[PDB]
């Protein structure tokens, strides 16, 4: 591209570094939901994968994103803290 | 106005301008009863004929108040099935305001609140009165009336795809999912949530939707 | 005694059987003489039976009943300034209306509730009487008469316990005020008991900001004065011995923004107490935590009011909400506007923590949209999780369509017309469409102007503009000033800031002229064009296809697009020609819209508009005379006629236009004015200097049913347009413009009425300074 | 008069609610099936047919 | 010109204007504007053949009660308040007793002016504002104030003996219950349509008796200048309820000995069993104390704005806030003299004392009246 101006596409639903430290693989959904609340995306047909996915566009080049998923099992017990970065 | 006659002579002159199609003076003479004899027995039938006057006079919100009047006057009546049909039929004709219906810019990307109100009353006809002659028609209206909001919610799912808030795109497709499966636009939204997955790099979760795409390629 | 039947007569609302159930002498029941009298009270307890005469034919019942129902009408008389439905709302508070059961005992209770209204409205001095007018079958008219003496009115406010402030200067910061002199006219005044309670809290603020944290109003005593107009007020307060804001003890759920909160609580310790500031600094946290997601920033201050040194320390109890309350948002009130067109006019995105401003930031864009009537919402807090608020943007849109009027006389003569409709962002679907044009027996003009503002979602305003003016101006065929002008100017606007946005376009100016007028300033452009056509005739053609590059920049700092009130939008425009253009010229143009509230309640706001520009040739040429500047009458200057502001063209000693009408369309020809002939139409100048100052003005006899979207404004519209190429060489014999001293002037008032096709501004303005031949139409009506 | 697209009939809305038709639906694999009928716009249908549109009665 | 701009309700003028006996003024010494056009419960005193005159502007007078010759003068304009030589603004009336002209000001101050020169021989802040005239007696300064307090100040200096909130209405319902000292009891009315006996000696409520209606949930007259001040002859206390309802009731219990719970009776004098009055339509009527048995009735004052009736020079004298004076018959209401000595309107009541008949009006100021 060559444009000098660019506003920023901005959405949260992230989880902080404090938010990861509250929880653990094994800590159940409710037990996570007391620490982290609900996600703004869960696995909508299968398991309880609580997606907390940050997405942000900081200008012309570069994209910032924190895709955190929380695959709890069917028992609610967490099986996966997938704190996946941008891209 | 209230041209006050005897109540039947009101009612006859209430009935005549309906047969003329002059609803404006039918309404004037149907008002001649319900202001002089609201204790009149066919004030209910006046309220039914007022909807036959108003809606055909393009006085659809005045029909809607006359719809709620016959509902408030008769919580029970075997002519509510006309009215509960006419209720959503008002609330679907509450939609049309301008000539975007010709241009393909028709109101299924627009304000749905009367249409969702029409979805209630059309179904409140078919559930409250399945015995009606009006029932399969409102059902046929209800067939459209999931799909008016489908392309409307697709227009939202269009927007957040343009916005690129792929967290939100999943949810608008999810609302497109959880309400209506029998809209192709939801299966047109089936790549779009799967799109939003891959833009958030949920390709395998998109692959789950690709299997749904592979299933709903049928 | 047992009833065999009852005689049910005179009911008018109650049915026959519905009377029977209120009868204890009901058919089949045993009938006692008490049940006779119990039928008296219980049929009276229907509220609809005026007399109840329970008799029996031996024991065969008959209850002779006159009746309370239908009030067939309600009449009002003497309530000149009071709306009668307010009087009827007291009647509706009485449970009484047209077609109701009229008890003839509650007559004064109505007139109580009307006097109680008259009491509460600001009077007591009036009298009311419900006039029972009996009508057939039982019926009644409720005529109401109103003999209004006067409203009560404020006289004197005594405040005791005040010691550090004058009660007179207390009033000067109060709502309740008096005194319209002939030394400072402020307009007449009255009383309302609600202006007391605000002036209590006006005073409550008035001591709180100073330090007085022990300030308390003891009581107040409004004199119920033996005149029924005297409102003398005796307030008792306790002043409150000013406290020094000595520090803050802010804590609680600070959400990790504790220093950020502390930035808001940067106070001077020992400054005089301002709890109104302390109120705001809590909201500073609420904006801070709100934009940090916390839609519920429970912030509770507590002044540790230390009287021992007259200080206040400040406990502040903070509790943030959760961050990601923005789950999703909803949109409504968009039935003839696509949601995504409005949804892209929003900055808070779903799947995010709350930005407390981005809703209103988008709504300000939706205010700067302008094709709305109310931009508003429903911030629906969805319970279930504090990650859930689903903001239902229910707005009120505006009308569409905008027509511009102008006509000779048609449909009884040759069809000659000026039209044009503006779609006001067509179907609300991202297409700002405004179309104009005119076909007469004098021209054939077509034009389009359509902007897709989000053809590209960055903000690329797809502004396409084309035209074809076959302006022929028929004397008989083409003989006076014919020009077929046509071409293209497609334009694009891009985001440069959220306030800065530049403009760019490419102009194709293809004109096809014939029989050019003997007016001299036309020819000196032609002689700079290299043509030297015959001065004394109109036998002269001009076929030019100019190629211009267009440019500009808008500023964006102003409230609304529907009713803007504060700020300034500086919108540059300009054009230059390119290699390949049939004429080498340029033009810039400079206009302002500055919005300064002199009244910050915005019933009076400085509306600063100016007009500037200069353009000339781009080497070897001039700017064309049709590209020169104008004003006056049909312009921002009004009170004149069309184009009075600019240099004035003078015809060469002329012979023939190739046809001269029979002493009609006179152009210094052989057939009249066989000499130089001058015209007072402003032919135009290459420089513009026009300025008028408008001022918002409220409407006192206009209900706000329709006062809201309309506005009234006075002005002083003056100006100066001159041509630097208008010399004085042989123009010494003519009016001479080569300087910015050609000061025209009118002044008057404009009347913006917003029709169902939008605002159609009508006006009156009066010239008192006219410069070099101005034509005056003082009555000016515009759109 | 002359029109590519029916110069007299450009009105606000039509009878497409009577011309309505349901569309393609879920065939999703198991575990990937979502509760797609949970909203009311899976159309609670009762029948009892009678007339439709303008053929319906006006009392 | 002004023929079509405004709208008022009906008010009747003076009928039956008779002055077969000539009235006049004895002099018209006229201290400025007096009570002013604004409302104040101040009222001038005519004592010791000294016209103890004043204004709320400050200039407090002693005029001679033979010509209005200035005996002394002061200015009670407040020099050092908020706004730099403020006027006096007197609320309570001219009460001259001892070396103290007790005058309550709308600065919430009672000034007790040394009657020799008018200099303030003591001053003290009041609570609220003096709704009543200062009934200064027994070493007490008894006022029912705007906040309904029963004050008692040591009238040698203003040392407050008590301040007790009595029957205070819902707003400042204006009707003057001046606490009239009688029979070991502080007797004072009530603008809640009530009346009371309080202890004179310490301000201890002997009883409070609700009599009739008042403003607040029963919207009664505001223009009605009802004399809720009890004029207290014996253990039958005679007073008005705040809606203009007259009672005679027991001093010691509050039990009604007779009543006129009727009309909107405003001003009343008890001349034995000759209770002459000003009705709401200003209709003068003579009542007994044997009941309020009507003895005669005159509506030749119809919808005026009268002062209190007074028998002076053999005739019932009533002035008005139109500025007319009237000499009503002591018997049935014959005007014997009618005096238009003022047009500014007598806001204060006539003082049939010191051989004169004294009114300082709003701007028909101090008027000694003879005939």
């Amino acid at each position: 591209e060559r444009v000098v101006y660019r506003p920023d596409i901005n959405q949260g639903n992230y989880l902080t570094a404090n938010d990861v430290s509250k929880i653990r693989v094994g800590m159940t959904q409710q037990q996570v939901a007391y620490a982290l609340g609900t996600p703004l995306m869960s696995d909508p047909f299968g398991t309880n994968t609580w997606f907390y996915v940050f997405r942000q566009q900081p200008g012309h080049e570069g994209v910032t994103q924190q895709t955190l998923t929380l695959t709890f099992n069917s028992s609610g017990v967490l099986t996966n803290i997938d704190n996946k970065p941008a891209l | 106005e209230v041209p006050d006659n005897p109540p039947n002579e009101i009612y006859a002159t209430a009935q005549q301008k309906l047969q003329d199609g002059n609803w404006r003076q039918a309404i004037t003479q149907l008002e001649a009863l319900d202001n002089r004899y609201p204790f009149g027995p066919y004030s209910q039938q006046v309220q039914l004929d007022l909807i036959y006057a108003y809606y055909k006079n393009a006085d659809l919100p005045l029909a809607q108040a006359a719809i709620d009047r016959f509902i408030r006057l008769n919580p029970t009546h075997p002519n509510i099935d006309y009215v509960m049909y006419m209720r959503g039929l008002t609330n679907m004709a509450l939609d049309d305001s301008a000539l975007q219906g010709f241009f393909g810019v028709d109101r299924s990307d627009r304000d749905p609140q009367h249409a969702r109100a029409a979805f209630s009353d059309f179904s409140k006809l078919v559930r409250g009165y399945p015995n009606s002659q009006y029932t399969t028609d409102a059902t046929k209206r209800l067939v459209f009336l999931k799909d008016r909001l489908a392309k409307y919610e697709y227009s939202v799912a269009e927007y957040y795809t343009e916005r690129g808030a792929w967290v939100a795109v999943v949810n608008r497709v999810e609302g497109m999912l959880r309400d209506y499966p029998d809209t192709q636009a939801t299966r047109d939204a089936l790549p779009l949530m799967e799109n939003a997955y891959r833009q958030m790099q949920m390709n395998a979760q998109a692959e789950k939707v690709a299997k749904i795409i592979a299933a709903n390629s049928s | 005694f047992v009833v065999k039947d009852i005689h049910f007569e005179g009911l008018q609302r109650v049915a026959v059987g519905a009377a029977l159930l209120s009868m204890p002498v009901r058919t089949g029941d045993t009938v006692n003489d008490e049940d006779i009298s119990n039928t008296i009270r219980a049929l009276f307890a229907t509220g609809n039976f005026e007399d109840v005469r329970v008799l029996r034919d031996g024991d065969t019942l008959l209850v002779q009943v006159k009746e309370r129902p239908t009030i067939a009408s309600i009449t009002f008389s003497g309530n000149k300034s009071v709306k009668d439905d307010m009087l009827k709302q007291n009647l509706e508070a009485s449970g009484v209306r047209v077609g109701e059961s009229l008890d003839r005992t509650t007559i004064a209770d109505i007139e109580k509730g009307l006097e109680d209204f008259y009491y509460s409205v600001g009077k007591y001095s009036a009298s009311v009487k419900a006039v029972v007018t009996p009508l057939p079958r039982n019926r009644v008219d409720l005529k109401l008469v109103f003999q209004e003496g006067v409203s009560a009115e404020i006289q004197q406010i005594n405040i005791v316990g005040n010691h550090a402030f004058t009660t007179d200067e207390l009033i000067s910061h109060f709502q309740l005020r008096d005194e319209v002199p002939w030394w400072n006219v402020v307009g007449d005044r009255k009383y309302q008991k609600q202006k007391l309670a605000g002036d209590l809290e006006t005073l409550r603020s008035y001591y709180l900001d100073r330090g007085y944290a022990r300030f308390n109003i003891d009581s107040t005593q409004v004199s119920l004065t033996p005149d029924k107009k005297g409102i003398y007020v005796t307030v008792n307060i306790t002043e409150g011995d000013q406290y020094k804001l000595s520090g803050v003890e802010v804590s609680g759920n600070l959400a990790g923004h504790s220093a950020e909160i502390e930035q808001l609580t940067k106070i001077e310790p020992g400054e005089l107490y301002n709890g109104t500031k302390v109120t705001k600094m809590e909201d500073d946290i609420k904006k801070l935590l709100g934009r940090y997601g916390y839609a519920y920033p429970r912030v509770q201050s507590m002044p540790e009011i230390n009287d021992a040194d007259k200080t206040v320390k400040l406990r502040v109890n903070v509790d943030a909400g959760n961050r990601f309350y923005v789950r999703k948002i909803r949109f409504e009130g968009n039935d003839t506007s696509k949601d995504a067109v409005l949804r892209r006019e929003m900055r808070q995105m779903e799947g995010a923590w709350l930005g407390s401003d981005l809703v209103d930031q988008g709504k300000e864009r939706l205010n700067r949209l302008g094709f709305f009537e109310t931009v508003d919402t429903d911030t629906q807090r969805v319970p279930g999780s504090p990650d859930q608020v689903d903001v239902v943007y229910k707005v009120k849109e505006r009308n569409t369509g905008s027509f511009n009027f102008g006509i000779g006389y048609g449909t009884e003569s040759g069809v000659s017309f000026q039209a044009g409709v503006q779609q006001d962002n067509w179907l609300g679907t991202g297409y700002a469409v405004g179309i104009n044009g005119t076909k007469n027996d004098y021209q054939t003009y077509a034009e389009l102007s359509v902007t897709n503002p989000y053809f590209t979602v960055d903000g690329v305003s797809l502004g396409g503009r084309l035209f074809y003016n076959d302006f022929q101006a028929d004397d008989a065929d083409l003989s006076d000033y014919t020009n077929k002008s046509y071409g293209t100017d497609v334009t694009l606007g891009f985001p440069i800031n959220e306030y800065n946005s530049l403009r760019a376009g490419l102009g194709y100016v293809h004109n096809s002229l014939s029989n050019m007028q003997p007016q001299v300033a036309m020819w000196r452009y032609l002689y700079s064009m290299g043509e030297h056509p015959s001065t004394s005739d109109q036998d002269n053609s001009f076929k030019t296809d100019d190629f211009t590059f267009n440019y500009g920049w808008t500023y964006n700092k102003l409230d609304r697009g529907y009713f803007p009130t504060d700020g300034s939008r500086v919108n540059l425009t300009g054009k230059v020609t390119i290699p390949g253009s049939d004429n080498e010229y340029y033009k810039v143009t400079l206009d302002t819209a500055t919005y300064v509230p002199i009244d910050d309640d915005h019933k009076w706001v400085v509306l600063g508009r100016t007009r500037w520009g200069y353009g000339d040739g781009l080497g070897g040429k001039e700017m064309p005379f049709y590209e020169n500047f104008y004003a006056g009458g049909s312009s921002t200057v009004r009170g004149f006629q069309s184009n009075t502001i600019g240099p004035k063209a003078v015809y060469f000693p002329h012979q023939a236009s190739n046809y001269d009408p029979d002493y009609d369309y006179e152009c210094a020809t052989q057939d009249g004015a066989k000499d130089l002939c001058k015209s007072d139409d402003a032919v135009g100048g290459n420089a513009m200097a026009v300025a008028s100052l408008e001022f918002i003005t409220p409407t006192p006899f206009i209900s706000d049913k329709y006062a809201n979207s309309v506005r009234t404004s006075f002005f002083w519209d003056m100006g100066t347009v001159w041509d630097t190429n208008w010399d004085s060489s042989q123009y010494s014999g003519y009016p001479d413009y080569s300087d910015p001293s050609n000061i025209r002037m009118s002044a008057g008032i404009a009347l913006q009425w917003m029709s169902p096709l939008g605002p159609l501004v009508f006006s009156y303005a009066q010239p008192f300074k006219k410069y070099d031949g101005d034509k005056a139409e003082q009555f000016q009506f515009n759109i | 008069c002359s029109s590519d697209s029916r110069y007299k009939r450009q009105v606000s809305g039509d009878e497409a609610y009577l011309e309505a038709a349901p569309l393609a639906e879920l065939h999703a694999p198991a575990g990937m099936i979502l509760p797609v009928t949970s909203g009311d716009y899976a159309i609670p249908v009762t029948n009892g047919s009678g007339a439709v549109g303008k053929a319906l009665d006006i009392r | 010109l002004f023929n079509s701009e405004e709208d008022v309700v009906k008010m009747s003028p003076l009928p039956t204007v008779e002055n077969q006996f000539t009235p006049t003024t004895a002099w018209s010494t006229s201290v400025g504007s007096g009570i002013g056009n604004f409302y104040s419960n101040l009222h001038p005193a005519l004592a010791d053949n000294v016209v103890y005159a004043a204004d709320r502007a400050g200039l407090v007078k002693a005029l001679n009660a033979d010509d209005g010759k200035e005996i002394w003068s002061v200015s009670l304009a407040e020099k050092d308040g908020w706004f730099s030589k403020e006027p006096a603004l007197l609320s309570g009336g001219v009460t001259v007793s001892g070396g103290h002209v007790y005058i309550g000001s709308e600065k919430a101050q009672v000034y007790a002016l040394n009657t020799s020169d008018g200099t303030v021989a003591w001053q003290t802040k009041v609570a609220g504002e003096a709704l009543s005239r200062p009934v200064v007696s027994d070493g007490l300064v008894l006022i029912h104030t705007s906040n309904g307090q029963l004050q008692a100040l040591n009238e040698a200096d203003g040392a407050v003996k008590w301040t007790v909130n009595l029957d205070m209405p819902s707003l400042s319902l204006r009707g003057e219950s001046a606490p009239t000292t009688a029979f070991g009891a502080a007797v004072v009315g009530g603008d809640n349509g009530r009346v009371s006996a309080v202890l004179m000696e310490q301000g201890q409520m002997i009883w409070q008796q609700r009599i009739s209606q008042a403003t607040g949930s029963t919207e009664i007259d505001r223009l009605s200048d009802v004399d809720t001040t009890p004029v207290v002859v014996n253990g039958v206390v005679f007073a008005l309820a705040y809606n203009g309802n007259l009672t005679a009731l027991d001093l010691r219990s509050g039990q009604i000995m007779w009543k006129r719970e009727l009309g909107s009776v405003n001003d009343f004098i008890v001349d034995g069993n000759r209770i002459y009055l000003v009705d709401q339509n200003d209709r003068v009527m003579a009542l007994t104390i044997d009941g309020g048995v009507t003895l005669w009735t005159q509506s030749d004052l119809l919808h005026r704005l009268l002062t209190s009736p007074v028998l002076y020079n053999g005739n019932l004298v009533v002035g008005d806030s139109e500025g007319y004076l009237h000499w009503i018959n002591v018997e049935d209401g014959r005007f014997v003299a009618q005096q238009k000595v003022d047009s500014s309107g007598f806001q204060t009541e006539p003082v049939a004392a010191d051989g004169k008949l004294l009114i300082q009006a709003k701007d028909g100021t101090v008027y000694s009246i003879t005939r």
